């Protein structure tokens, strides 16, 4: 008899659209399917809507949707895990599965007019209220302002409904105030445990008229460098002209959270042509510390503090560069984008993430596998290198080691990383696999991506595989799913996939087939891979000048600001003096940090593959359950299991 | 203000979501201008130096400038209505020049300071009018008035408590200055009074399939029914297994189905329909149901 | 053991009704301290 | 300045004319402006099904691929643009017909080459995929592929790629240098003794383009 299947994400969210995928395998004729969502534990019934019919014309497919509400009954438990169980009725054969629920309801972003304020001045702030899809949502938000030690002084409650997801508000700082760090904390009404925050500073200041840039030649220090650390000083007025003055620069060592200062590293250099240069020699460093060992210096970090004064003597700026690592290798290799599960007897792809010591991606560094020197590759623009091996049918874990081959650098300077992969386990050791292979490039919307599906099984069962079943996971929900038909003898099939703005910032492609093999046993084989998309806006907002001449306008002069953007969007503006950012550029919001928070909320924990078909879906973030009995592994934790590191 | 403005713009689209645009920079500048750099605050009735910076960005022209500090009824200097405090200075090309002045604050508050300058042989001039805070001598103190425990059951007796907060004496307060009284309340979180529950390690064996006669069916149904209720209130399904509650629901529902087969037509229960009804077993099912 | 849990005994019995009589005395600031606000901070500012 | 009905001109000059029956086939479609300049981001589609579309890349080439059935009959190929707002009469189209690969005595033993299609710059690595297609009674005799690189009328590089039994698909990383400019062809072949003791040689080739730059 045919097998019915329900596919849903690992974790369901309140107050958001949740995709529900229903399929029947090897089915004959139509089959009506009714949908029902129950509470867990107990039976109170939270949703009874939606039904569909799986049709052989649609290859027994049907996607339906639902939305999980939030009331006083749902919002009761705030600190511990609770769950709801959706039951699916395929004709008369019912299939049901318990699903994890997340109490999160969306995202909150807070913008302020400045990063640092004066007592007795006004604070302007706007809160953008979006759901998990980054679209404007209308909900009630609770905002609080806390003092340096965490005392709420002012609190708000307001709905953004009919305001296009923007809450413009304001508040005045009294003169009686404790200067220091102040934090704005906010949370939705229907999700009080998911709290957002951003900080600002209160100080008695005046804006300087010039900026001081401290530029190390390399954002790291190599211990055995005889010359030592070279730091270039760059200074210019806020309007873009070169500064003439004299600087006092000092160095120090940072060990954990505690900072140690080197008193004798002090230097005094004039700043000429808007620039200066100071060098901290290796001998001075060894003299600063009381430890003559250079090996103990590895893993610690340096910081630079510069005090610059104009030759007019009327202004002064203090700038700091910190966190400069003391390491043996100018690079850091990571298998973070490489799957940890290989397919025995099938080629396996290696996505190596090589970075600079600070954490920035390294560009065009040639890395190679430790085994065999012939296999090398240079890293792409995002710091990812493509390597591949020809695996043997070994059921024993396979050790993988990658080592950079950058010229001129010594072997001690070459970064390296070592891991051990795990074998894919088939049903009853049938040695029937599915292999996914996909191009590795910076993917921009408007391009097509060819997904390659490779089938592996004895040809006695190859005629029984007439289709593949694939799904796309993006931002914690199912974006797209379908079938790819296959005729006998076509083990490899190609599916062009068009990348749109919805696939940003990253998505996972899962696929599986099923049949009755071995001695009459249902078998499900799966595979997955995680893909990255280039950081950009969904739309496109551009701000430029309307005038094409009259460079450097006059104070008070009228000028035209030109804003190009998608039709129908609401734009908010703020113009700030760059001197405020020279004093404090922290907490500046940007589009990249927005995609950073989205990736940190992802429920997927693995760059694809898995120990088995159940681990493929469970690692991707999906739950699977069939009428036969095969189902995904149980998961009761919102977070991802922590690597050993 | 003469500086480079950084314009941050964020867009909100109902179809294309939120978008943070790249910051846009507008550099506002004048070829010749002044910058009066005041301290944030100044103490009342103490002579201080102010620094006015005059910029000339000609590439081959030095400028003869008449710079003047204007009269002020809130500050004392050489500038009076009859006698102006003016200087004549020269600024080399591609350079800056600072002209210091000495003044004395005379009255508290955000008071006003104005300076002007004009060059000879060119009609290019600039003026700067800024305000800075005149602060009387003293310093901030954050002393505590009182910290006490509230307990109406314990203090005041019979569930009612009343207490006063005397005002701070603060004899060192600066005359006619603000003074805030900050009141904070925080409850006392009291927890515990709970004993440990059974860890459900060895409780996985109580899942029994009902079978046999009516009383035998109740024997098999007995442990499975209470176990799900115990695991629900102890919320130990994480360790026990979420999938096992759905399986137990089938067995409990199956036991309820088989139990009704031994029901007497008078709504009584026994091991068989032939056997006389058992009053104890009838009460046991009611307790179970 | 289930009846021990379920409505498991706990130490919290918070039911505090706290009110203040201000020197302005245009109104009496009054708040409630229950369990959900057990460790909640309440702060007020006067300008004198 | 051309007088035409369509703002585009489609050409199969860069498209292979021979498909493998029962094996996926790649289509490299060359779409240009009427003058001869490459068109950018115009969506062209296969005549069969409007859902299979792809936008043209920077060099005026569009990537399409089909999954051929083991049909020994020639396959009709028609490509047609689906640019929005423009009417169907304004959409360019081109029609050709491909021919099936003929094995030794129609033994149905094939070799399939597949390669990424992007603007290739020297200094990056390219994964070459070798797919064997034959009945698995003879699959154990194919232990390697033999490949060569043709560039500027001479052999640039050649070598062997080993293969283990049961691994019909193998991957060979190839590093692209300035010597591969401007374009190169990759040929590959395997050999064995099959049928009743008869030598069989099957071959395959593919053409690759490199981005314009100096050596
Ligand atoms: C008076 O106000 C100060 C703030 O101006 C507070 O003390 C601060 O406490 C934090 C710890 O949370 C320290 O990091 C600061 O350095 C402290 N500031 C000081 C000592 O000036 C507190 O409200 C009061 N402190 C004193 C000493 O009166
Ligand atoms: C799930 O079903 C919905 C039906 O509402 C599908 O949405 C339609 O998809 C077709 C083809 O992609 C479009 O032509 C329609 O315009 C869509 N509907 C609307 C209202 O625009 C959706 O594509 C299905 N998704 C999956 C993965 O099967
Ligand atoms: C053909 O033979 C030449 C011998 O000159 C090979 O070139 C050598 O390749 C090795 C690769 O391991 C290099 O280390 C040597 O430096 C090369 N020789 C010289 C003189 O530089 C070449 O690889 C062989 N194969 C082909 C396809 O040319």
């Amino acid at each position: 008899s045919p097998m019915y299947s329900i596919i849903t994400p690992n974790i369901l969210r309140l107050e958001s659209e949740e995709t529900m995928v229903l399929e029947a395998h090897d089915a004959q004729g139509d089959v009506p399917v009714t949908v029902t969502v129950h509470d867990f534990p107990g039976k109170k019934l939270v949703l009874s809507s939606e039904k569909t019919v799986l049709t052989p014309a649609t290859n027994h497919m049907g996607n339906v949707t639902f939305t999980i509400p939030a009331n006083r009954e749902f919002k009761s438990e705030k600190g511990r895990n609770k769950f709801v169980t959706v039951q699916a009725t395929f004709g008369t054969q019912v299939v049901e599965k318990v699903v994890l629920v997340s109490l999160q309801s969306g995202y909150l972003f807070i913008q302020t007019d400045k990063t640092i304020y004066t007592p007795g001045s006004t604070v302007l702030y706007r809160i953008f209220t979006v759901n998990h899809k980054l679209l404007p949502v209308g909900r009630t938000v609770m905002v609080n302002i806390e003092n340096p030690e965490g005392i709420p002084v002012k609190q708000d409650s307001l709905s953004s409904q009919n305001q296009l997801g923007v809450l413009p508000l304001s508040w005045d700082i009294p003169e009686l105030v404790n200067m220091g760090q102040w934090k704005i904390r906010a949370y939705y009404e229907n999700s009080p445990q998911q709290v957002f925050s951003t900080e600002f500073e209160v100080k008695e200041y005046v804006l300087p008229s010039f900026e001081v840039i401290v530029e190390p030649t390399e954002k790291f220090y190599y211990i055995y460098n005889e010359k030592g650390l070279e730091v270039t000083i760059t200074a210019r007025f806020l309007y873009g002209k070169k500064v003439e003055g004299t600087a006092f620069v000092i160095f120090g060592i940072q060990d954990g959270e505690q900072r140690i200062s080197l008193p004798e590293s002090l230097k005094r250099i004039p700043i000429e042509d808007g620039s200066g240069e100071v060098v901290l020699s290796r001998k001075v460093l060894l003299d600063g510390v009381q430890n003559p060992r250079a090996e103990d210096l590895v893993g610690k970090s340096l910081y630079v503090s510069a005090t610059v004064i104009l030759h007019s003597g009327s202004d002064m700026v203090q700038a700091e560069r910190s966190g400069i690592p003391i390491v043996t290798s100018p690079y850091q290799i990571h298998f973070t984008k490489t799957p940890k599960y290989f397919k025995p007897g099938m080629p396996f792809d290696l996505m190596v993430f090589v970075t600079n010591p600070d954490g920035s991606p390294a560009y065009r560094v040639p890395v190679a596998v430790q085994g065999e020197d012939t296999v090398q590759s240079l890293t792409q623009g995002d710091g990812v290198a493509k390597l591949s091996i020809n695996t043997h049918p070994s059921q024993k874990p396979l050790s993988i080691t990658v080592r950079t081959k950058k010229q001129e650098l010594s072997e001690a300077e070459q970064a390296t990383r070592t891991m051990q992969a795990l074998p894919y386990s088939t049903v009853g050791n049938s040695n029937n696999y599915l292999h996914l292979s996909v191009l590795r490039t910076e993917l921009r919307p408007g391009e097509t991506l060819n997904v390659n599906f490779l089938l592996r099984m004895d040809r006695a069962h190859e005629a029984k595989i007439r289709y593949y079943t694939y799904l796309i996971m993006n931002k914690g929900r199912l974006l797209k799913a379908g079938r790819q038909v296959r005729e006998p003898g076509q083990d490899l099939v190609v599916l062009p996939l068009s990348i749109t703005t919805d696939f940003i910032p990253s998505f996972r492609l899962v696929a599986y087939y099923t049949l009755i093999g071995a001695s009459g046993q249902r078998e499900v084989v799966a595979d997955s891979v995680w893909v990255d998309v280039k950081d950009s806006c969904v739309g496109s907002l551009v701000v430029k000048s309307g005038q094409s001449e009259d460079r450097q306008p006059v104070p008070g002069q009228q000028m035209t600001l030109k804003i190009e953007g998608d039709h129908g969007a609401r734009v908010v503006l703020v113009a700030v003096d760059k001197g405020v950012f020279v004093l404090n550029k922290k907490n500046k919001l940007t589009q990249s940090k927005i995609w950073d928070v989205v990736e940190k909320a992802d429920i997927g924990c693995t760059p694809g593959s898995g120990k088995d078909y159940a681990g493929v879906f469970s690692d991707a973030g999906l739950t699977f359950t069939s009428s036969s009995g095969q189902q995904t592994a149980q998961r009761a934790e919102l977070q991802c299991p922590q690597p050993a590191a | 203000s003469i500086t480079t403005w950084e314009i941050l713009a964020v867009s909100m689209s109902d179809k294309k979501g939120i978008c943070v645009a790249d910051p846009f920079e507008v550099t506002v500048m004048q070829d010749f201008f002044i910058d009066l750099r005041l301290p944030y605050s100044v103490v009342r009735n103490e002579q201080v130096e102010i620094r006015a910076v005059l910029y000339n960005y000609r590439q081959n022209q030095e400028l003869k400038v008449r710079v003047e500090l204007l009269h002020n009824p809130a500050f004392c200097s050489l500038a009076t209505t009859k006698r102006r405090h003016q200087q004549t200075v020269t600024i080399p090309p591609k350079s800056s020049l600072s002209v210091p002045y000495v003044i004395v604050p005379l009255k508290t508050g955000l008071q006003e300071v104005e300076v002007k300058a004009a060059v000879y042989h060119h009609f290019i001039s600039d003026g700067v009018r800024k305000s800075l805070k005149v602060v009387p001598e003293g310093i901030r103190m954050n002393k505590t008035v009182a910290v006490r425990t509230l307990d109406p059951e314990r203090l005041g007796r019979e569930g009612v408590q009343k207490e006063d907060i005397p005002p701070a004496d603060l004899s060192d307060q600066v005359p006619d200055t603000e003074s805030e009284t900050r009141i904070l309340l925080q409850g006392t979180p009291v927890a515990q009074m709970t004993e440990d529950a059974v860890d459900a390690e060895r409780l996985k064996h109580l899942i029994v399939t009902p079978s046999g006669c009516g009383e035998q069916n109740m024997i098999g149904m007995t442990p499975t029914v209470i176990a799900v209720h115990y695991l629900d209130e102890t919320e130990q399904w994480e360790k026990f297994g979420l999938e096992k509650r759905q399986g137990a629901l089938e067995l409990i529902k199956k036991g309820y189905t088989q139990q009704l087969a031994f029901r007497q037509p008078s709504s009584a229960f026994a091991a068989f329909v032939k056997r006389a009804p058992s009053t104890w077993l009838t009460a046991y099912v009611v307790k179970v149901f | 053991l289930a009846q021990y849990q379920k409505d498991a005994p706990d130490h919290q019995e918070l039911n505090l009704d706290v009110s203040l009589q201000l020197p302005s005395r245009s109104s009496k600031i009054t708040h409630r301290i229950h369990w959900e606000s057990a460790s909640l901070l309440r702060s007020e500012e006067t300008k004198e």
